């Protein structure tokens, strides 16, 4: 059934599990026409698909060529989503598919159901908890290898970077939440944050900045103080 | 015109021949109904005064032999049998019509309401959803369990109507997904019609069926394959005009028969609305659409 605040340890037990979030795979700019008439212009988007466990991220850019000449491009797009999902399981050695796939949206249940039917013994779940993964394009480097791409393309990241040799996968993905709702929130404020020490860089290798456990305490502070400011000005409370 | 005998009636009973039904007293002399039309499959249909629980009844075809019903006392039910002598099965008939003993099966001549409810229903279709094969009459009630509704327990009283479900490999070709589950066609046409069915015909003696079965016994597995041979039509952009005509027809009259009360029970309110207004035969299903809004605009 749905994955809810009830059930949240099981993202971190031995069963391989991914979080696939569709959101970034149609995008657009709306524009004026020349006459008048509004329309868009697509650009690269990606698939954002996640062990919570490992943090092993299967980024795969979705170029604007899949949309050329196709109708109802957010329908497609959730078809597009779930073909793609199904590709990547289908790539992976038996030991590494995963037992459960949970989609962000309950839109992409049908899709991904009739993508994997030859996969009866993978689990496709909805979640009822409201994840930030849409904030994944303000993570410079992963917006930087959607923009650039010039074709289809697979990318693999580690998205908690080195975190889990100094701590477990519930604290990764409790950061990780964090920072993707603050970048979600007020983006401009969070970047800031996160480099306003000009001496803290990022390592070549890494997404995020190099922090000491005590600059992390810090850091996931200033988050968590942004998210309260932001809700004290959308609700005027 | 057939009749079907009664031996008695020792237990108080509604007693229902097609869409026609009678109350009839314990030990009333009861025996039998007359004038049966030859030409039609017919349903004998029991509800015990005193447990209304189980619906039964029987699915016959006077041309296929001599059929009576006996009240079991062990089994506590009404049976139809087969009567192998001629002879003694017209002498046990002329006998309860001399003493006016029986019911006449009710039919207003400008009537076509059993017809067109079973115009495609054909007896030997029967036997093979309700596998009994010793009887040419078929036992059916409120409780027995589709092959489908078993997959989700006794396989021998199962009602073996075929099996349709869009979330399968039959459903989706391997590379047309959204195609397939978006545009129900290909299922409809190649593996249903082609392949299973043989021709619209038996699809619709089966739809007729169910509906019949969840109509007269309230049995809701049959109830899950109406609407689902109905989805799967509306679902598919490319139907032959004469099925989507033939549908608006047999709907209509399934509509026009159901008793009014049980619109809550037998109407799946998802799959009408979608039949009607959302599916690619929205505007194909006329006299349907208007009996559908006439009779139950609060489901819709």
């Amino acid at each position: 059934g749905a994955m809810n605040s009830s059930n949240y340890a099981e993202l971190f037990n031995n069963d391989i599990k991914l979080f696939v979030d569709d959101t970034n795979v149609y995008r657009v700019t709306v524009h004026k026409t020349f006459e008048g008439n509004v329309a868009t212009k697509a650009i690269n988007g990606c698939i954002f698909t996640l062990n919570p466990k490992t943090g092993h991220l299967f980024l795969k850019i979705i170029h604007t060529s899949v949309w050329a000449g196709q109708k109802r491009l957010s329908q497609l797009a959730k078809w597009k989503t779930a073909e793609e999902v199904s590709a990547l399981v289908r790539s992976l050695p038996k030991e590494e598919q995963p037992k459960q796939i949970i989609v962000t949206r309950k839109a992409m249940l049908d899709p991904l159901e009739v993508h994997m039917l030859d996969f009866p013994n993978i689990a496709i779940r909805p979640t009822e908890l409201r994840l930030p993964f849409s904030a994944a394009m303000s993570i410079d480097k992963l917006s930087d290898v959607v923009m650039k791409a010039t074709e289809p393309q697979m990318v693999l990241f580690n998205i908690y970077d080195d975190w889990l040799d100094r701590i477990s996968s519930y604290t990764a993905f409790s950061r990780l939440t964090l920072l993707l709702r603050a970048l979600k929130t007020n983006e401009e404020s969070a970047k800031m944050i996160l480099l306003s020490d000009p001496t803290i860089t990022i390592k070549s290798y890494h997404l995020w900045p190099s922090f000491t456990d005590e600059q992390w305490i810090t850091i996931e502070s200033q988050m968590r103080d942004l998210i309260l400011t932001e809700y004290g000005r959308k609700y005027n409370v | 015109m057939n009749t079907v005998p009664f031996t008695s009636a020792p237990i108080e009973v509604t007693i229902g021949i097609d869409q026609y039904s009678f109350n009839v007293k314990e030990n009333q002399p009861f025996h039998g109904i007359k004038d049966i039309p030859i030409g039609h499959v017919h349903v004998i249909h029991f509800q015990h005064a005193d447990n209304s629980s189980m619906r039964y009844g029987y699915w016959f075809d006077c041309r296929m032999g001599n059929f009576y019903i006996q009240y079991d006392p062990k089994d506590g039910l009404y049976k139809m049998m087969e009567e192998r002598d001629g002879a003694k099965f017209e002498n046990i008939v002329h006998n309860f019509k001399e003493r006016q003993m029986m019911v006449s099966y009710p039919k207003i001549d400008e009537d076509d309401t059993w017809y067109n409810l079973t115009e495609f229903v054909q007896m030997d279709k029967i036997r093979k959803i309700v596998r009994k094969d010793e009887n040419q009459f078929s036992y059916v009630d409120s409780s027995m369990t589709t092959v489908q509704e078993n997959e989700l327990s006794d396989p021998a009283h199962s009602l073996n109507y075929t099996v349709i479900n869009f979330k399968s490999r039959e459903a989706i070709r391997p590379g047309h997904e959204m195609e397939d589950f978006l545009d129900k066609s290909y299922y409809l046409n190649t593996v249903m019609l082609q392949g299973i069915f043989k021709n619209s015909s038996n699809y619709f003696g089966e739809l007729q069926f169910a509906f019949l079965n969840a109509m007269f016994f309230g049995n809701y597995g049959s109830s899950l394959q109406w609407h689902a041979m109905i989805e799967l039509i509306c679902s598919s952009a490319t139907v032959p005009k004469h099925m989507l005509d033939k549908l608006d027809e047999i709907l209509y009259y399934q509509i026009k028969t159901l008793p009014e009360q049980y619109s809550d029970i037998l109407l799946n309110e998802r799959v009408w609305n979608i039949c009607l207004y959302s599916s690619f035969q929205k505007n194909s299903l006329h006299n349907t659409e208007k009996i559908m809004e006439n009779k139950y605009p609060e489901l819709l």
